[PDB]
């Protein structure tokens, strides 16, 4: 990450954390939620991890 | 925090080249800081206006 | 006539009169959130093989990045978390924490902040009198289970009037030997060994035989409004932690064995129902605490 | 040298079984064991310096001739790379292995009267290093196991809590167990510090050091065996195998 | 003069020396670790109509696949947890699992074997000696709360000395009638119900009136430095369960009501400082005994 | 009963309340940073026959290059530092510096204000006190080794009562001839010249045979919490010049002689805790006092 505190290595393979990101987003745009948050968005982009 | 600044003979607005702030997603930053810097005659009256 | 009663419900100390509003409950609430994603992120961060998890929980908590040769105390949060903790348990503590800070801290986290969408059962027994003839000698031990030692010396069978206050739900006894009890003006029943009773039906009389000492166990519950984030395990290990540390160390104040013991004696004062809505942000305020110390240790 | 060369439980029962007792006994006189001695040590002290001989020194001592003497030169060969004075023992008996003798009822020695404690304190284990001690319990183990004392050899771990915590782990019987343990048992070795050709004050110390600058000399001597450019030269009784098993094992 | 002390503080054993090592303390954690997922993996099968999870987690924990007709016993891993909580209780016990063992297990997850980055509270009362005169009766009763009942049967009052010991951080009296309590060798308060004590400060003497007998309940708090994922719950089942199953039966031991009465009792010991640490790490031990048997009844 | 006690323990004054926040540490450490590479740059230009050093490292300490017809006094830092020495010994001092100039001075560098870093060993010896009978006369003397002399001139064999506090770590104690020492209402054990002792373990006991004087000597040994750059030798140093100077000239303040003494006085007084902290603070400000000096005689 461009980050300087973040020195994790995200991983590529696998399912994109970004598409669920982008499906979770749509379902909150339906319910007229508020979309995730910096750091809600953090915590699921750095799930695939080596 | 980089910074930069051009000092200028004329008199005139004291400004920024650029919008202090940039929203993502990811998080917050600030642009980059430019100044443009002028002498200043007290008792021009459109330039205190501005 | 003889008087006994339990020892935590003596002389109940007044509570803090400060940081009781909307938006410094709010702060309680936050600092509870952010304490419980400070462990979580520990435990992430030892599986992971990183330390960043840990670093951005303990920077949301602390407002101040962790440093290699910097202790981690726990920043503002941590010192104004304890100050509160101070402020609730007397009314002489000063409230040094300003207002500004409590509200800067609430907008970190979007709790809500209420105290009175739950409940939580408390087990401490609550026996505001005990009330014996001469000739008789009666004795109370124990706060969670209390256990009522009467013997009669005398010639005749006595009567041992109980009161367990108002407040208290349920309250079951248990004797050694079956014994006899009945509510005022009521005729008595076989004796049984254990006796159900609703502390609000009235003063219950004992039937003492003479001859050997007949023992009595009372268990009690009650049932108190607490926010949907309490829990009992985690407030029980705070409350010991606080008294540990001196948080608790002012004059004139009264020493419990737990928190169950501190809220019913409170709850059993007058305008005790003002009381209890501060203990159970004591209470809260106290899960941030064991939360906060187990992550950081100082 | 050779004994002291080997840093797995597998290779230092390998050579017990190969190594006879007559090398565990010396023939050089020595001296009496425990004596207060003034040695010089030039490079460091113009006056003598004092010290105490042991029997875990590098160099021959005179040794009793009963039993105890014979198993206290065997431990003290294993750990400190020469063993005692006790002639006339017999060529029914020096021609057994160290293992045979250990292990083994069929050799007619009887050694189930012995105490462990009084071996530890003659052999001096306070003054041993975590290696030599290794090496000791592994002797210990392996008399136990041949006596049916398996019981007492516990005890005596229980009563000494820093030998229970490098006791070695394996079955005086089970192979499987030799191949498992991964303990490093060498006392001489190549060094990955820098080692120089000076002197050492003690008996003991001065003595390990000239071992350790032997078998650097006998690393790079012809005498020594080089497994990964002449394997095939080995015969293949002795050539090295992955299932290598010592004999009722 | 009369001295009576608490029963679980009697001679406690000596624990064992081994599995102590960096490399040792990984493989407990590792234990803990693929113990909580096997609870998880069962409940996610259970919940669903697939056994993949539940096959999955089973085969990195027991190194083999799950069989239908055969018994479900954890492998490898169990034989090994099994063992090394026996030598943990007792030097006596021997020291069966190979290191080699240990070490390939420690490497199925990745796991600081830190124990000391997180503290706990125990409950038990050290009361070391209690100290009476001539003419009275003095009884220890209980061990998570001391009652402590004295009678006098002299002519004039005496002085019952209490040792706490210097390891509990806080001590709390409560009295079924207000008694006088100091340090030695200072003037005497007004008599009150409930008295805060440091242990450290000395021993205390009470004031013993010859009119009634005064029972005094005393409750305890003491720190002891555990890893992050101690949960006291789970090590207290996992206490209970390794008693069952006999993998504390071993000659010339001591047994214990509870895993905070052994802790508490080898802290007291002459060597209790190097004591505590071999008793963290059967905790955490027997938190994933009682995780792993749960998931995996024999 | 005769009472004798430490010189130097006796009533300590308090201790400046100001310049003790974040923003005031930080002023303390960019001080002694700063001032460290002055003495460093004076010695660099001894050698190096060029004052360019010397010149860059003056400029940064005081703003102003130096001048050939004028005094190197060493600016506003200088200045500074010295009202802060001042203000920390006594409450009654005035705090002449306002936060203004600190701030301004504290961002000349970068350095982390944290004292709680490290630590250090202090060697004053606490006696608090020497209870002693009739007949028997005691002397202590001495702060760094305390050197106590009984002589019993009674028929039988005296009890002297050692108190050494309870928050020095470990104290050895010599005697001249070989002596009984035990704790209190504990066996006393056979004679011997040494023993070491945990003052936490109570007062102790020493037999005092009857006709020839004993001479106890005592070491001490304190851990206090400092930050990583303190320096013992460079403190004491320091102190001594602050005395001489004349800036701890206060009324109604105790002096010391050394500030081993200093801070263990201050340690061992009521709330010692919040006292030393503030000890902390001025060793280091005395650190850089000494360094400034030392290159700059004014």
């Amino acid at each position: 990450d461009t980050s300087f505190i973040d020195t994790r290595k995200y991983c590529t393979d696998g399912l994109s954390p970004r598409e669920i990101q982008k499906a979770l987003n749509r379902q909150r745009a339906y319910y007229d939620r508020p979309e995730l948050t910096i750091s809600e968005n953090k915590t699921l982009l750095s799930q695939s991890i080596i | 925090f980089n910074f930069s600044y051009d000092i200028m003979t004329t008199d005139g607005v004291t400004r920024l080249k650029e919008d202090i702030l940039i929203v993502t997603d990811t998080g917050n930053d600030i642009k980059p800081i430019h100044f443009y810097i002028y002498f200043e005659n007290r008792n021009d009256k459109k330039l205190r206006y501005e | 006539a003889n008087r006994a009663t339990s020892a935590f419900l003596d002389n109940p100390h007044p509570v803090g009169v400060n940081y009781v509003d909307e938006g410094s409950r709010q702060f309680v609430a936050v600092a509870e959130l952010l304490a419980s994603k400070l462990i979580d992120s520990s435990r992430e961060s030892d599986e992971s093989n990183s330390d960043v998890p840990f670093v951005q929980a303990y920077s949301k908590f602390a407002d101040d990045n962790p440093r290699h040769l910097r202790v981690k105390t726990g920043g503002k949060m941590a010192n104004a978390l304890t100050n509160v903790i101070r402020s609730y348990y007397s009314i002489n503590a000063p409230a040094i924490v300003p207002q500004v800070e409590i509200d800067r801290l609430a907008s970190k986290a979007t709790v809500s902040g209420d105290m009175y969408n739950s409940y939580a059962i408390f087990n401490s027994v609550p026996i505001v009198e005990v009330l014996s003839p001469a000739r008789t000698t009666v004795s109370i031990v124990g706060s969670d289970r209390a256990d009522v030692t009467m013997l009669n010396t005398g010639a005749g069978a006595a009567n041992i009037t109980f009161n367990f206050g108002q407040i208290a739900e349920t309250v079951i006894l248990k004797g050694s030997v079956p014994f006899q009890l009945a509510r005022l003006n009521q005729p008595m029943p076989a004796a049984r060994f254990t006796y159900k009773l609703r502390p609000l039906d009235g003063p219950f009389i004992v039937v003492l035989p003479v001859g050997n000492p007949l023992v009595i166990s009372a268990t009690a519950a009650t049932r108190i409004q607490v926010p949907l984030a309490f829990n009992k395990a985690l407030v029980e290990s705070g409350f010991q932690t606080a008294m540990n540390d001196g948080l608790f160390d002012i004059q004139n104040v009264n020493y419990y064995s737990s928190f169950d013991e501190f809220i019913i004696s409170q709850y059993h004062a007058q305008d005790g129902i003002n009381r209890v809505s501060t203990c159970v942000i004591l209470g809260l305020a106290l899960q941030a605490y064991d939360q906060m110390r187990r992550a950081l240790p100082v | 040298m050779d004994v002291l060369s080997k840093g797995s439980l597998k290779e230092l029962l390998a050579h017990l079984e190969k190594t006879p007792l007559e090398e565990a006994i010396s023939y050089r006189i020595g001296t009496v064991p425990y004596q207060n001695v003034l040695i010089s040590r030039n490079e460091y002290y113009n006056q003598l310096y004092p010290d105490t001989t042991s029997l875990i020194d590098g160099v021959s001592r005179e040794g009793q001739r009963n039993v105890n003497g014979l198993i206290m030169s065997i431990i003290s060969y294993v750990v400190s790379g020469s063993g005692h004075y006790i002639p006339n023992i017999g060529f029914m008996l020096l021609r057994r292995s160290i293992l045979d003798i250990l292990t083994k009822h069929d050799t007619g020695l009887v050694t189930n009267n012995l105490n462990y404690g009084i071996i530890a304190r003659n052999l001096t284990v306070s003054k041993m290093n975590c290696e030599q001690r290794k090496r000791m319990l592994i002797c210990f183990k392996l008399l136990a196991y041949k006596d049916g004392n398996q019981n007492d050899y516990e005890i005596y771990l229980n009563q000494n809590i820093p030998l229970k915590q490098i006791a070695p782990n394996f079955i005086p019987g089970d192979m499987r167990t030799v191949i498992h343990n991964q303990d490093q048992l060498a006392i001489v070795g190549i060094p990955a510090y820098r080692l120089t050709q000076s002197t050492e004050l003690s008996i003991r110390d001065d003595n390990a050091k000239s071992y350790k600058l032997g078998y650097v000399d006998w690393y790079n001597s012809n005498s020594f065996l080089r497994e990964r450019s002449e394997f095939n030269l080995i015969r293949l009784k002795d050539r090295d195998t992955k299932y290598g098993k010592l004999n009722g094992w």
